[PDB]
C-alpha cells in the first residue's frame, strides 16, 4: 500500500510543478505584454524580472524532485515485485546459481564479494539471454495502468526545467527571493 | 553651504529643497535636520518613498562637533567621542520597509582638505553604510569627469536589486575591468556609452564587441 | 575599396593618389601611418571600403588582423575583431577573412569588421561546421613530390641531384642540416619556385626569420 501512496504524491508534486509551469508562463506572458506596451516605469519591470527568475529556479527544483520521485517510486515498485515474486519462486532461481550462493553463505568477506562479481556476471549473461530476444512485454502486471499513466519517460518539460541549474550560493539566493516574494505577497 | 549653489538647486528642480548656510548657526543646521529627519522617518511611516541627500557627512560632523558640550571625555584629537553618535543619528534612518514604502539616503563625504580631522571620520564611517563611492585627485589631473573610481566601489547583498544572472555577467565584467588601469577604463566605458540612447544596448553590445 | 590593391603597389604610386586625394604632407612619415590617414580620409568621404587579412586573438580574446604585406606589423593597418565573432560565426585563429570594414568611431584606433564576405578562400556559412587539424588522423608520406622543372633550365641539375640524394614528398617531415657557407638558401628558393611553378594548385609560402 505504500507504493500506491507514493504514486499518489508522486503525481501530487508533479502536479505541483505543472501548475508552477502554468504561473510562471502567466508572468512571462505579462511581461511581454508589458514590454509591447510603453516602458516608462523601471520598478515594475524589475520586479517582473525577480520573480520571473525565482520562479523559474522554482519550477527547476519542482522538475529536480519530481524526477527523484519518480525514481523513487519506480525502484520501490521493482524492488517490491523482485521480493514477492522471489518469495513464490525463489527455488528454481537458487537451484540455478547455486555455486556463488554456497561461495556466499558460508565464507568470509573476500569470498562473498568474489561471488558477487560471479554473480554479477552471471545475471549479465542471464539477462541478456532473454533482452536481445524478440518478445512482447506488458507493463508491471499489478500496477500496469498505474505505471502508464506516470511513464517511464517523463516529460519533455521536465528536461526543459532540468538542463539549467543554478550554483548552491545562487540556489539559496533564489531560495531567499522566495521567501521575499511570500513576504510581499503578505503585504 | 553657500546660498548661491542652494538657490541654483531650488531653481533647477521641480521638488523643493532646503537650505543654510554659514550665516545659519551650527545649533541651527542641527536644529533643522533633526526636523527634516524626523518628517521624513514620519512620511516614509505612511508607507512611502523617501529619498534624502547630504552634503556633506564632514560638514554635519564639524557642526555637531561645535555643537556638543564637553562631557568630561575627550577622544584623541579634541572630540568628543560620545558626540559622534549623533551624525549617526542622522545617518541611520536609511531602511527600507518590506511592509511599504522605503527610506533611502544618499550622502557625500570631504577629505584630503588638508585637515587632519577628516579621513578618520571616514575610517570609522566606512562599515556605516552598504555602498560607497570613491573620487580621486589624480583624474581631475587628468581633467575628465565624472571621477569615478568605480573598482574598488562595492555594495553588500546588491543581489536585492538586480536580478541574478544578469548580476554575474556585470560582476564578469566587473573582475574583467579590475587589473588594468583605473583610468582607460573609464575612458573607453565612456566613449562605448556615449553615443547610445539606453543601457540595454550597451549591455548587448558588450556581447558584441 | 579594396586595401591590398594599394598595399602592395609600391610608395611612389601610394604618395602620388596622396597628393592627387587632397592631402600632400603625408610622405614623412611610416608606410601604414601613410596608409592609414590616406584611407582615414577616403572612408570619412563616405565611400565603399573593403578589407582583407589575417586573424588573431590575445590573452583577453579581443583580436586583432594583420596583413601579409606588412609582413603582420603590429602598425595602424591591422583591424578590430570582436570575441562576439569567434562566439557566433565561429571563426578560429589565424582564418582569412575578406569581407566589409567599419571606419572606427571617435576613441577607436584601429578598423572594424561590417560584415564577413569570404573565409579560407570558402564562403563563411560552411566554415562553422569544419574539421580542426588535429582532429584529422594522420599517415605517412603517399604522395610524391617531383623537382625536376622539365624545360632543361640551366640550374636544373640542382634540383635533379637533390631529386636523386632525397625524394621530397606531401606531408612529409625533413630537415636539412648544414654548415654556413653551404649555399642553402638559394637552393629552398630554387625548390621554392619550382614547385611553384609546376604545381600552381599547392599554396607556397617562406618563412624568413631573423
Ligand atoms: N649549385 C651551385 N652552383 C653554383 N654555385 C654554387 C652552387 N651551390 C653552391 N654554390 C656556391 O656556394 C656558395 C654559397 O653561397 P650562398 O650565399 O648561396 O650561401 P648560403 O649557404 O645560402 O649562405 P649563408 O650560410 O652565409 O647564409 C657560393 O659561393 C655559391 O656560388
Ligand atoms: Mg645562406
Amino acid at each position: 500500500t505504500a507504493l500506491q501512496q507514493a504514486f499518489d504524491t508522486c503525481q501530487n508534486n508533479k502536479a505541483a510543478w505543472l501548475q508552477r509551469k502554468n504561473e510562471l508562463a502567466a508572468a512571462e506572458q505579462e511581461y511581454l505584454r508589458l514590454l509591447s506596451g510603453e516602458g516608462r516605469n523601471v520598478s515594475r519591470l524589475d520586479e517582473l524580472r525577480n520573480i520571473i527568475e525565482v520562479r523559474k529556479w522554482q519550477v527547476n527544483q519542482a522538475a529536480g524532485r519530481y524526477i527523484r520521485s519518480h525514481e523513487a517510486v519506480q525502484h520501490i515498485s521493482i524492488r517490491d515485485r523482485l521480493n514477492d515474486f522471489m518469495q513464490q519462486h525463489g527455488t528454481a532461481l537458487a537451484a540455478a546459481l547455486a555455486p556463488e550462493l554456497m561461495g556466499y553463505s558460508e565464507l568470509t568477506a573476500i569470498a562473498r564479494n568474489c561471488a558477487i562479481q560471479r554473480a554479477t556476471d552471471a545475471l549479465r549473461e542471464a539477462l541478456l539471454s532473454w533482452l536481445a530476444k524478440g518478445e512482447k512485454i506488458n507493463y508491471s502486471a499489478q500496477d500496469s495502468d498505474i505505471l502508464t499513466t506516470i511513464g517511464f519517460r517523463p516529460d519533455v518539460a521536465s528536461v526543459d526545467d532540468s538542463r539549467e541549474k543554478f550554483t548552491p550560493a545562487q540556489n539559496m539566493i533564489f531560495s531567499r527571493k522566495s521567501a521575499q516574494l511570500a513576504s510581499r505577497q503578505s503585504v | 553651504e553657500r546660498p548661491e549653489e542652494v538657490t541654483e538647486m531650488q531653481r533647477l528642480v521641480k521638488g523643493e529643497v532646503v537650505a543654510s548656510t554659514f550665516d545659519e548657526p551650527a545649533s541651527r543646521h542641527v536644529q533643522v535636520a533633526e526636523m527634516v529627519i524626523e518628517k521624513a522617518k514620519r512620511l516614509v511611516e505612511h508607507k512611502k518613498d523617501v529619498i534624502i541627500l547630504l552634503d556633506s557627512i564632514t560638514r554635519l560632523a564639524r557642526a555637531y562637533n561645535t555643537v556638543v558640550p564637553a562631557s568630561g571625555k575627550v577622544l584623541t584629537g579634541g572630540v568628543d567621542a560620545n558626540a559622534l553618535h549623533r551624525p549617526k543619528r542622522f545617518f541611520g534612518a536609511a531602511r527600507n520597509v518590506e511592509e511599504g514604502g522605503s527610506l533611502t539616503i544618499i550622502a557625500t563625504a570631504l577629505i584630503d582638505t588638508g585637515s587632519k580631522m577628516d579621513e578618520v571620520i571616514y575610517e570609522e564611517f566606512k562599515g556605516t553604510g552598504n555602498m560607497e563611492l570613491h573620487l580621486s585627485r589624480k583624474i581631475a589631473e587628468k581633467r575628465v569627469f565624472p571621477a569615478i573610481d568605480y573598482n574598488r566601489s562595492g555594495t553588500r547583498k546588491e543581489e536585492l536589486l538586480t536580478t541574478q544572472e544578469e548580476l554575474q555577467k556585470m560582476w564578469i565584467l566587473r573582475k574583467i575591468i579590475h587589473p588594468m588601469g583605473e583610468i582607460d577604463a573609464m575612458e573607453f566605458l565612456i566613449n562605448k556609452l556615449a553615443m547610445t540612447k539606453t543601457n540595454d544596448d550597451f549591455f548587448e553590445m558588450m556581447k558584441r564587441s | 575599396m579594396n586595401l591590398t590593391e594599394l598595399k602592395n603597389t609600391p610608395v611612389s604610386e601610394l604618395i602620388t593618389l596622396g597628393e592627387n586625394m587632397g592631402l600632400e604632407n603625408l610622405a614623412r612619415m611610416r608606410k601604414q601611418d601613410i596608409i592609414f590617414a590616406i584611407l582615414k580620409q577616403h572612408a570619412k568621404s563616405g565611400e565603399d571600403i573593403f578589407g582583407d587579412g589575417v586573424l588573431e586573438i590575445l590573452q583577453d580574446g579581443f583580436g586583432f588582423l594583420r596583413s601579409a604585406d606588412s609582413s603582420y606589423l603590429a602598425g595602424p593597418d591591422d583591424i578590430y575583431v570582436s570575441p562576439s565573432q569567434i562566439r557566433r560565426f565561429n571563426l578560429r585563429t589565424g582564418d582569412t577573412i575578406s569581407g566589409k570594414i567599419r571606419p572606427p568611431k571617435e576613441g577607436e584606433r584601429y578598423f572594424a569588421l561590417l560584415k564577413v564576405n569570404e573565409v579560407n578562400f570558402d564562403k563563411p556559412e560552411n566554415a562553422r561546421n569544419k574539421i580542426l587539424f588535429e582532429n584529422l588522423t594522420p599517415l605517412h608520406a603517399n604522395s610524391r613530390l617531383r623537382m625536376e622543372r622539365g624545360n632543361g633550365s640551366t640550374e636544373d641539375l640542382t634540383a635533379r641531384v637533390l631529386d636523386l640524394a632525397s625524394p621530397i614528398g606531401r606531408g612529409q617531415r625533413g630537415l636539412i642540416v648544414a654548415p654556413p657557407k653551404a649555399g642553402k638558401t638559394m637552393l629552398l628558393q630554387n625548390i621554392a619556385q619550382s614547385i611553384a611553378y609546376n604545381h600552381p594548385d599547392c599554396v607556397l609560402m617562406v618563412l624568413l626569420i631573423d
